[PDB]
RNA sequence: AGGGGAUCGAAGAUGAUCAGAUACCGUCGUAGUCUUAACCAUAAACUAUGCCGACUAGGGAUCGGGUGGUGUUUUUCUUAUGACCCACUCGGCACCUUACGAGAAAUCAAAGUCUUUGGGUUCUGGGGGGAGUAUGGUCGCAAGGCUGAAACUUAAAGGAAUUG
């Protein structure tokens, strides 16, 4: 059973850049998917989406650029104490240059530069780069 | 963008029909592949007449493109083809290959048969895929004249064809060689049929 | 691909005694535990004798 | 040894374990797809001679009918001369028959 | 068992493609134009050369063969494919009736173009 | 890509394929240039002007190389009705 | 002695490319020995190890020697080279020849902002070959290299100062070790980065412009 | 423990071969083979590949439905079913061709989406032997299952491929 709608999700996507894609699509669709590519809307990762709406739940169609490296999922949505998230984003990203580690938090749903400036952390979601 | 002149002569239209281009490609279908334009009754296709026109345009601004001529290749396994090549190679430069490739041609200096060529024309994908695929080891560019039946190995600009055998090699090389000499060479004007022949190309008796 | 063990955020039990299974399966984990050292190799367990 | 073929013997796909049949000169037994089927139609008069019954016989047109003998040989037998002779590495990958 | 060897074939080779002219069907005359040229050490060797030199002479009257065809050869063919026997009339205009074409084939030229000569068939 | 202040440090700033956006490597031996010449009023063509591509030998080798450049010709206006953006 | 083959060994004689840039950055095959030694004057040219590698002969067997070679300078370029020969000497001049035809750049950064000139890897990269991985992974200033002797070696020819390595599998076999970190130091060029996202014009090459003084006329 | 008991048939008799043959070959041959009530719970119980879920590549066959075709026939006249053909579609047993991926390699469209490592979850393993033995439980009328050690010995045992 589809457990985690959005690990679904970024498995899509990394198969169809994988192959040389500039489309996808994601049927099952969230609010937090949503949210999640949003943010990389912002940084330039993807271009543009557009949700269908099928009269009962959702299907979502993406447009890929040709900048993606790899979009993870990290499933047990482990708990981060502000000073910590060193250790996750000295691990999951290459380099101290550039790359996000998306997370959720009572603010919203950050990525860990946007995070940094608010003194603010929660549980994390996945990253990019 | 282009010259608002070569919009498919009504003429060429005639030779083309005749020449059965356009009447088959066979039952089996690769799956690119949008040279179509429905299937006729009992097991056979129909090419569309527009898109090989256009693309044959196409390969001559690419071939036109190059400033050494005698560089460009013509490849030809298939006994049909052999005496269109080697009509193609007399009007404008352009080394042929009839018959046998010999492995290690591009590549591998010590050969007598050393070509290193910048464009690579073939006839059949089927029958010369050693042309093709030994190509991609030093960056050269291919066209090929295919069906719907031949694999799409390292094959750039793919004017679609009938490979059913006998008239449409004859004439889609006709108006190849054509096209190259209209962009740079010796006709100053695209009206007048011009003469020369389509038949001169062809399969003769043995 | 799961990797068969459990991947949960309350699995804690099992990831834990699931290892102290699999540490028997180890000589100086083993010997250390159940001290064949005191009531075997001929000394008393010591350097010199 | 490692794997040798892909389908081994045979047809046991999707099914349990089958039933097994004798064989012809070993009298010994056998799985009915790991069994290599020859069907060997032959002529009831021996054709050396084939004329000298007809011409001394009774009627015109005469039947002369032909015995239908299906056979069966486990493996190791038919090694000996029959449908099998042993192929290279990549010759075995032909399941189309010989001939025809 | 008197196959000939690959150095005899090495210069029956070399000789009949440049030196084409010098070359007329007997042994006596074509064995004198062998020493001529080339310088053999011994005579078994080099009268070898002259066997099979002419021996290519008796077939070249009966057609070409693949590997030794030079120089004249290749423009004793020639015209023949140059200026073929082939044409007459275009060929392959519409002399017999004018295009009999299929049903579809009609139908596609009405998208594209405009009208074209049709005898247009059922299938 | 860059340094405090003065220059561009780094060499070869590589060539990206124009179909799927991707960085062609030195010895990827089987990338590819594909020049087209620009015509003029009735016939002619202007020497020593192109309208350049560049493909990957990753996608040429799959099959969709045809298919990328009749895509890349049609937008540039070097085709006219082949390539569909609906199919 | 010189006298070149094919149409960029003539183009270099002339003497337009000047050292190196348009060969890699057009991707143009180099077969011949000579161009490397014209555009690159410093070039070291250290042998690794050498295997006797015995065939098996109905009376005896066939004594061969393996010579593995490493190339490079102190900027940016490295290349490796293996050959066998029953010469054991000759197997060295074999082996530096076919090194410097596989000469490849490396792409370098930061490390902690930038401040001055880069001495380290950018990204975190990798290669495989049979079972041995290999996974650099910069590091700060002054931390030296972090690795094998052998791979020492490699990582010194091609001017990085600072790096760390992680190795997993059999890397007892030298081959197959330095083998792998050869496409994970090539492998720089290629990740794509903020940086390189901005879009350039598409360059005609040194055989387009020069194809009338190349060739044989 | 009952019934049945034709054929083949461990034990066993009994002819040859053999230096010996109580082994293969042959002639017979008890139990067993079949069933009715109980038991036993193991096999190369092998696709030597744990289940549920996505996504990635083309190609025709086939077994079951379900669609449409003035299609072909059946012919009792249109029939109307059926049975054949052409295209399409869900589910299933399988195959072919390529690897861009994976792998130590044989090979694999899953053994792919893993140093760019994280979809959910059960089970088993940690050099070779001693050993599936000792001992103690527990289960069976028995045969034996399930559970399951160490002292002590040793530098190799092994997998796939290449020459001879
Ligand atoms: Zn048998």
């Amino acid at each position: 059973t589809r457990t985690s709608v959005l690990a679904d999700a970024l498995n899509a996507i990394n198969n169809a850049e994988k192959t040389g894609k500039r489309q996808v699509l994601i049927r099952p669709s969230s609010k937090v998917i949503i949210k999640f590519l949003q943010v990389m809307q912002k940084h330039g990762y993807i271009g543009e989406f557009e949700y269908i709406d099928d009269h009962r739940s959702g299907k979502i169609v993406v447009q890929l650029n040709g900048r993606l490296n790899k979009c993870g999922v990290i499933s047990p949505r482990f708990n981060v104490k502000i000073a910590d998230v060193e250790k996750w984003t000295a691990n999951l990203l290459p380099a101290r240059q550039f790359g996000y580690v998306i997370l959720t938090t009572s603010a919203g749903i950050m990525d860990h530069e946007e995070a940094h400036r608010k003194h603010v952390s929660g549980k994390i979601l996945g990253f990019v780069y | 963008s282009l010259p608002s002149t070569f919009d498919l002569t009504s003429e060429d239209a005639q030779l083309l029909l005749a020449a059965r281009v356009h009447l088959g490609a066979k039952n089996v279908q690769v799956h690119q592949e949008p040279y179509v334009y429905k299937a006729r009754p009992d097991g056979v296709n129909v090419i569309n007449v527009g898109k090989t026109w256009e693309k044959i345009v196409l390969a001559a601004r690419i071939i036109a493109a190059i400033p050494n001529p005698e560089d460009v290749v013509a490849i030809s396994s298939r006994t049909y083809g052999q005496r269109a090549v080697l009509k193609y190679a007399a009007h404008t430069g352009a080394t042929p290959i009839a018959g046998r490739f010999t492995p290690g041609s591009f590549t591998n200096y010590i050969t007598r048969s050393f070509k290193e060529p910048r464009l690579v024309i073939v006839t059949d994908p089927r029958s010369d895929a050693q042309a093709i695929k030994e190509s991609s080891y030093v960056n050269i560019p291919v066209i090929a004249l295919t069906d719907l039946d031949s694999p799409s190995e390292y094959v750039d600009v793919a004017i679609p064809c009938n490979n059913r055998g006998k008239h449409s090699i004859g004439l889609i090389w006709y108006l190849l060689a054509r096209e190259v000499l209209r962009l740079r060479g010796a006709l100053p004007d695209r009206t007048q049929p011009w003469a020369i022949m389509p038949d001169l190309y062809f399969y003769r008796n043995p | 691909m799961g990797k068969g063990k459990p991947r949960g955020l309350n699995s804690a039990r099992k990831l834990r005694v699931h290892r102290r299974n699999n540490r028997w399966a180890e000589t100086t984990y083993k010997k250390r535990l159940l001290g064949t050292a005191f009531k075997s190799s001929p000394f008393g367990g010591s350097s010199h004798a | 040894m490692p794997k040798k073929r892909a389908s081994n013997g045979r047809n046991k796909k999707g099914r349990g374990h089958v039933k097994p049949v004798r064989c012809v000169n070993c009298s010994r037994s056998v799985p009915k797809d790991k069994a290599i089927k020859r069907m060997a139609i032959r002529n009831i008069v021996e054709a050396a001679a084939i004329r000298d019954l007809s011409e001394a016989s009774v009627y015109a047109e005469y039947a002369l009918p032909k015995t239908y003998n299906k056979l069966h040989y486990c493996i190791s037998c038919a090694i000996h001369a029959r449908i099998v002779r042993v192929r290279s590495r990549t010759d075995r990958r032909i399941r189309a028959p010989p001939q025809r | 068992g008197r196959v000939r060897t690959k150095t005899v074939k090495r210069a029956s080779k070399a000789l009949i493609e440049k030196y084409y002219p010098k070359l007329t069907m007997d042994f006596q005359t074509n064995k004198r134009l062998c020493d001529e040229i080339a310088t053999i050490q011994s005579k078994r060797l080099r009268n070898k050369i002259a066997g099979y030199t002419t021996h290519l002479m008796k077939r070249i009257q009966k057609g070409p063969v693949r590997g030794i065809s030079f120089k004249l050869q290749e423009e004793e063919r020639e015209r023949k494919d140059q200026y073929v026997p082939d044409v007459s009339a275009l060929d392959l205009s519409h002399s017999n009736d004018v295009l009999n074409v299929d049903t579809q084939t009609a139908e596609l030229v009405n998208s594209l173009g405009l009208k074209l000569p049709l005898s247009v068939s059922s299938v | 890509m860059e340094n405090d202040k003065g220059q561009l440090v780094e060499l070869y700033v590589p060539r990206k394929c124009s179909a799927t956006n991707r960085i062609i490597k030195a010895k990827d031996h089987s990338s590819v240039q594909i020049n087209i010449a620009q015509v003029d009023e009735e016939g002619r063509a202007i020497p020593g002007e192109y309208v350049t591509y560049a493909l990957s030998g990753y996608i040429r080798a799959r099959g969709e190389a045809d298919d990328s450049l009749n895509r890349l010709a049609q937008q540039d206006g070097l085709l006219k009705n082949v390539w569909s953006y609906s199919r | 002695g010189w006298v070149p083959v094919t149409k960029l060994g003539r183009l270099v004689k002339a003497g337009k490319i000047s050292s190196i840039e348009e060969i890699f950055l057009h991707s143009l095959p180099v077969k011949e020995f000579q161009i490397i030694d014209q555009l690159l004057p410093n070039l070291k040219d250290e042998v690794m190890n050498i295997k006797p590698v015995q065939k098996q002969t109905r009376a005896g067997q066939r004594t061969r020697f393996k010579a593995v070679v490493v190339v490079g300078d102190s900027n940016g370029h490295v290349g490796l080279g293996i050959k066998t020969a029953k010469e054991v000497a000759g197997a060295i001049r074999a082996g530096i020849i076919i090194a410097k035809l596989s000469v490849i750049p490396i792409r370098r950064g930061y490390w902690g902002t930038n401040l001055g000139q880069p001495h380290s890897l950018a990204t975190k990269t990798s290669g495989k070959c049979g079972s041995v991985s290999v996974r650099l992974i910069p590091a700060p200033r002054g931390s030296g290299i972090v690795a094998s002797p052998a791979v020492k070696k490699l990582m010194q020819l091609a001017g990085v100062e600072d790096v760390y390595t992680s190795s997993t599998g059999s890397t007892r076999t030298l081959e197959n070790t330095l083998k792998a970190a050869f496409v994970a130091i090539g492998n720089t060029y290629g990740f794509l980065t903020p940086n390189l996202w901005e879009v350039q014009a598409l360059t005609p090459s040194p055989m387009d412009v020069y194809a009338d003084y190349a060739t044989a006329s």
